[PDB]
């Protein structure tokens, strides 16, 4: 049982920074075999991968957003957070915090099985 | 870089038939990277197939996957009422992750 | 001095052909061997190799000391050691 | 004794953490060791363990001669054996 829960505001103003934090219950973010990522779905559109993080500190992000994404991880509080600056009205969407599984040496599991409930963020 | 295109945007099917959903890749992509997800309205996506052939835990035997190279297919033999949802094909390689446009199963 | 992993005498031999739990146990018994026990591998380096591989208890080996039991492992296929 | 695999006097130690190619090379140099050579492990039993693991050639070790050449792989991260 590994559950992911999202917390943050849903009233981000234009030209400001979002603050979303996902906390995991039933597991430890220190998992050598899994990354922890954020994926945003605009309302009634396809999914988009907005970033990922490794417990060590390595960050990978989609180039179109690479400039504006600053993901962070805190192992002691067991929380991983996303910060998106210079927001624009096109960013309104439901944001999911998921676990990007890479798999063990012998078992290869390339997929995001556990997803959070998701948090909807809009703009003024 | 890698873009996955799902040619059929929507499909019309009555319950019980077999449905094949196709995902194509701009460049050759290994099977282990591909995955197939399902998403109902108002709910988070749930993994259906990983590796293009392996069923996730709890996935019925109806769902199956096949293909290679630049063409992969997800086949559902029996379409129960629950199976009607959006289906996504994903490419992951421990690096940039890409998602398909999605295909909706309706009547 | 065996073709696998050595820890405190016991030798672990990898089988790369995906098999169910019952088939894995049958093969291991046919080779005069038994599947690894979770207790002996949880706190040792062997875990890094035997993660997501079958165990004697009937569930895949996972690092967590206590985890929710899916109980649907019947239809899963994974590699095994013995 | 070697805490991992053994094959004609070469002890292979796994590093579970995912890292890039240059990071793997630097870490290997730190421990006075070098990454596995593809030719050294192509026909032997170690391959099943080393699959999808970095090699000295700069690409993942794959048993099949076929490889997805002309594709940038420097941005990827994989386990390394040394």
């Amino acid at each position: 049982q590994l559950q992911l829960q999202e917390s943050g505001p849903g009233l981000v103003k234009p030209s400001e920074t979002l603050s979303l934090t996902c906390t995991v219950s039933g597991g430890s973010i220190s998992s050598n075999n899994d990354y922890w990522g954020w994926i945003r779905q605009p309302p009634g559109k396809g999914l988009e991968w907005i970033g990922s993080i490794y417990y060590s500190g390595r960050t990978n992000g989609n180039p179109s957003l690479k400039s504006r994404v600053n993901i962070s991880a805190d192992t002691s509080k067991n929380q991983f957070s996303l910060k998106l600056n210079s927001v624009t009205a096109a960013d309104t969407a439901v944001y999911y915090c998921a676990r990007l599984r890479l798999g063990s040496l012998l078992h290869r599991y390339r997929a995001v099985d556990p997803w959070g409930q998701g948090i909807l963020v809009a703009v003024s | 870089e890698i873009v996955l295109t799902q040619s059929p945007g929507t499909l019309s099917l009555s319950p019980g038939e077999r449905v094949t959903l196709s995902c194509r890749a701009s460049q050759r992509v290994s099977s282990t990277y591909l995955a197939w997800y399902q998403q109902k309205p108002g709910q988070a996506p749930r993994l259906l197939i990983y590796g293009a052939s392996s069923r996730a835990t709890g996935i019925p035997d109806r769902f199956s996957g096949s293909g290679s190279g630049t063409d992969f297919t997800l086949t559902i033999s029996r379409l129960e009422p629950e199976d009607f949802a959006v289906y996504y094909c994903q490419h992951f390689d421990s690096s940039l992750l890409t998602f398909g446009g999605g295909t909706k199963v309706e009547i | 001095s065996c073709n696998g992993l050595y820890y405190q005498g016991s030798c672990y031999i990898l089988h790369s052909d995906y098999k169910s739990f019952e088939d894995a146990k049958a093969n291991c018994a046919a080779e005069s061997s038994t599947l690894p026990n979770k207790s002996d591998v949880l706190t040792t380096w062997l875990i890094d190799y035997v993660e997501d591989t079958w165990g004697s208890d009937g569930n895949p080996i996972t690092k967590t000391t206590s985890d929710y039991q899916d109980s649907d492992v019947s239809q899963e296929v994974r590699k095994y050691f013995c």
